RNA sequence: ACGGGGAAUCAGGGUUCGAUUCCGGAGAGGGAGCCUGAGAAACGGCUACCACAUCCAAGGAAGGCAGCAGGCGCGCAAAUUACCCACUCCCGACCCGGGGAGGUAGUGACGAAAAAUAACAAUACAGGACUCUUUCGAGGCCCUGUAAUUGGAAUGAGUCCACUUUAAAUCCUUUAACGAGGAUCCAUUGGAGGGCAAGUCUGGUGCCAGCAGCCGCGGUAAUUCCAGCUCCAAUAGCGUAUAUUAAAGUUGCUGCAGUUAAAAAGCUCGUAGUUGGAUCU
RNA sequence: CGCAAGACGGACCAGAGCGAAAGCAUUUGCCAAGAAUGUUUUCAUUAAUCAAGAACGAAAGUCGGAGGUUCGAAGACGAUC
RNA sequence: CGGGAAACCAAAGUCUUUGGGUUCCGGGGGGAGUAUGGUUGCAAAGCUGAAACUUAAAGGAAUUGACGGAAGGGCACCACC
């Protein structure tokens, strides 16, 4: 996987994780 | 068994390491 | 900026000896530089040198006999005791037959052999061989 | 990951008894025998550097 | 590993160079890096020069020329065969082709 | 470059102390996290109870079935898979008996083609596996 | 994490360790408070509470081994419920009494030192050794040894005597009597592809069983597994698992590295820090 | 033929210049700054690098207000596959 | 000159003949710039930043070949025209 796209996927994971955590 | 011939033939086989040792014995005190 | 003018002088001498030159121009001059050069010259490594007097800080033109392999400075000037001198000679000198460590002692600036003769430790200035 | 085969080869190997042999020397005598065989005996070596356990 | 000492461009002593557009693909390519061709071509092609000259109202008209500056990206300049790949040694030759 | 001053001892010492934490062995041996994660807890050996026998497949380049036992340590109750070294030695081990288990020789690292196994059985039922293997001793009744 | 003296390699520099017999400190299941006394916040002193725990006729009474031994438990992990004040010292009203301090002990391979398991033939042999006259021929002149034909000499391991030793004693030492020819009075532990010393010999197994720290070996002619023989490494000692040191100039003070292998902050000011030009007899 | 909007500043334009970097190109004027050079001017170590702190920092992105030509993530279609 | 593994670099030289001053910073490859804590931000996110576990290599420079829906020049009715 391209490193930029790996970072984008990780950032989307973090966005969902911070969405679920309040 | 020629130590040099054995080295030239199967230095790159399962017996390459032992064949190298036998070659070094024939040449010098290795 | 330029600190440790002795380091610059010794580096210039070393670089000119590597290049095979007969004379090197050292500036600025200093008392410690002159003493180090005198210690070098007493042992036949460097030959005669002339101090050019400009009215601010002298320059020195040093004739170069091809006898010098390396001259170096030791920074910082570690205080060396007479019992730690042998370790310094093993670290710095090519052999025990030739090569000198130049110390600065209260008895003046001299090589390690003289410093052991006068029973003085001091501060290490550099070395030459 | 069947454990049924375990010690199969040590099980099916023919059992050969150790032959009875003269006891070997120990200590200084064993070292003396080694020294005599390796440095006092020159006959086996004509200069081809053969190993002590060469069976070919 | 560094292929070229100038990094394939002509930028020394500056940070940013304004981009231009490749004449073929409209790619954004820096002006220093881009491959530039200055084409000074007759408006009338050499085959049609005689026929246009005869039909000229004015004798000795000397027909005009076309002045078009061409900017190329590396991909389009290589594909168009304006530049070619060269050996590791011949790459350093900066002399323009004698033509 | 590095600082060379007569009064730079504190800087050199602090830099070395901070840079030592970028050494894998130093961080492992001084952080204390690898110690709590160690099933042996810093011990060389441990005694456990054989929960079951398991055969782990060798790593890809060569094919075999490695006779291991899943053991539970007595000191901390942790679950451990330990290799039973020689051949037929899995038959010397019965389910639910005490075994003395040591490391595999690489300080917590897996050894050889056995995947994820860093422990080996030394004694079973207070008699060494080598004595049972060589026939010097029999399994206690 | 009790501190130190100090302990584990020597290039130089260092890195780890120090519960542990000497010195200092602290504690006596956990806290706390006291009496006596010169000296204790004492625990082989007391008084409470907390946690455990002993006898009881159930009213009550009595506890503190991190002293020597011994138990249980915990564990990978550690000894005898022995003898004695003869020594070293200590204590007392004391030349006289006492001391599990301390000294002495049938199964302690923690570790360290010394050191057995053999030393000397006629003989055929593969031999060679000072000018060997002969490939068919002096070879205890010098040495090695396949040995189902040899031979005497030496001695301690052991068993016992004499009580040397010692506070009755064991032990070393000493003297006697037996005690060695498969001197059966029988040395082991790990290996034999390489690293790394030493068999692509034989049988079995056939990517199985297993070996293998690493690289690799094993898929019917395995130099690597299971074995036989032979070989070699150390040797009464070897293997293994962990922690640690050197190797590691892979923590670099000596002494590393930072374009592309891991790496110089996007850039510039800036306080502390570090460093700082010549010049005095 | 004109008119109006925003955007941009071709060719000249270079292994040329300037800036700490990001970056900077139509004319003219104003404002403050700057390097180098020249100096037989002045001060006379006032310096170098810099934890802490601080200024600036392409593009994209966010919140308000204008503007909204061109291009254009998203999106809507059309296409050999 | 010199240095580097070389590519290359008048610096990436003046380095086992190793010390001019000073800041930042790396320690096999993954896990991972992830989790968590703190801190900044409206948000997007920024800064600081592990470990368990996993692995014998990953990687750098270059050399030969092979291959290229890469270029140049040639050739063949087992190619085409």
């Amino acid at each position: 996987m391209r490193a930029k796209w790996r970072k984008k996927r990780m950032r989307r994971l973090k966005r969902k994780r911070r969405k679920m955590r309040q | 068994t020629d130590p040099i011939d054995d080295f030239q033939v199967n230095w790159n086989t399962k017996h390459g390491s032992g064949v190298t040792r036998e070659l070094m014995r024939e040449l010098n005190g290795g | 900026v330029r600190m440790n003018v002795l380091a610059d002088a010794l580096k210039s001498i070393n670089n000119a000896e590597k290049r095979g030159k007969r004379q090197v121009l050292i500036r600025p001059c200093s008392k410690v530089i002159v003493r180090f050069l005198t210690v070098m010259m007493k042992h036949g490594y460097i030959g005669e040198f002339e101090i050019i007097d400009d009215h601010r800080a002298g320059k020195i033109v040093v004739n170069l006999t091809g006898r010098l392999n390396k001259c170096g400075v030791i920074s910082p000037r570690f205080d060396v005791q007479l019992k730690d001198l042998e370790k310094w000679q093993n670290n710095l000198l090519p052999s025990r037959q030739f090569g000198f460590i130049v110390l600065t002692t209260s008895a003046g600036i001299m090589d390690h052999e003289e410093a052991r003769r006068k029973h003085t430790g001091g501060k290490i200035l550099g070395f030459f061989f | 990951g069947s454990l049924a085969r375990a010690g199969k080869v040590r099980g099916q190997t023919p059992k050969v008894a150790k032959q009875e042999k003269k006891k070997k020397k120990t200590g200084r005598a064993k070292r003396r025998m080694q020294y005599n065989r390796r440095f006092v005996n020159v006959v086996p070596t004509f200069g081809k550097k053969k190993g002590p356990n060469a069976n070919s | 590993t560094k292929k070229r000492r100038n990094n394939g461009r002509a930028k020394k002593g500056r940070g940013h160079v304004q981009p231009i557009r490749c004449t073929n693909c409209a790619r954004c390519v820096p002006k220093d890096k881009a491959i530039k061709k200055f084409v000074i071509r007759n408006i009338v092609e050499a085959a049609a020069v005689r026929d246009i000259s005869e039909a000229s109202v004015f004798d000795a008209y000397v027909l005009p020329k076309l002045y078009v500056k061409l900017h190329y990206c590396v991909s389009c300049v290589i594909h168009s065969k304006v530049v070619r790949n060269r050996s590791r040694e011949a790459r350093k030759d900066r002399t323009p082709p004698p033509r | 470059g590095k600082c060379r001053g007569l009064r730079t001892a504190r800087k050199l010492r602090s830099h070395r102390r901070d840079q030592k934490w970028h050494d894998k062995q130093y961080k492992k041996a001084h952080l204390g996290t690898a110690l709590k994660a160690n099933p042996f807890g810093g011990a060389s050996h441990a005694k456990g109870i054989v929960l079951e026998k398991v055969g782990v497949e060798a790593k890809q380049p060569n094919s075999a079935i490695r006779k291991c036992v899943r053991v539970q340590l007595i000191k901390n109750g942790k679950k451990i898979t330990a290799f039973v070294p020689n051949d037929g030695c899995l038959n010397f081990i019965e389910e639910n008996d005490e075994v003395l288990v040591a490391g595999f020789g690489r300080k917590g690292h897996a050894v050889g083609d056995i995947p994820g196994v860093r422990f080996k059985v030394v004694k079973v039922a207070n008699v060494s596996l080598l004595a049972l293997y060589k026939g010097k001793k029999e399994r206690p009744r």
